[PDB]
């Protein structure tokens, strides 16, 4: 259920797309 | 149902929103952004690392802001042309 994800790990596995600008 | 799974689905949905946004399909994009926000919110709820929570919150806010910008644009455009 719950996770304790390191942020640097999160950012390698999940790259957030940027909105149009 | 884990935070990683929720993030995967959220990012897919927001990517879809962004594609619709770029395509000028703004009403559909607005809906898609909020679909994405649902899953980012769920990811947030199941994440316990405070740094990662704040990362997700920051992205949530970026997509929220874009969605609301589209909404205001849609309404203002319609009001200008009414």
């Amino acid at each position: 259920n719950y996770s304790n994800t390191d942020p640097e790990e999160l950012l390698r596995k999940h790259v957030f797309p940027s909105v149009p600008k | 149902m884990s935070t990683g799974d929720f993030l995967t689905k959220g990012i897919e949905l927001v990517q879809k929103a962004i594609d619709l946004d770029t395509a000028t399909q703004y009403e559909e994009a607005y809906t898609a952004y909020y679909n994405g926000l649902d899953y980012l919110m769920l990811a947030l709820k199941y994440e316990k690392n405070p740094k990662s929570k704040d990362l997700i919150r920051a992205k949530f806010t970026e997509y929220l802001n874009r969605a609301e910008q589209l909404k205001k644009h849609l309404e203002s455009e319609e009001a200008n042309a009414a």
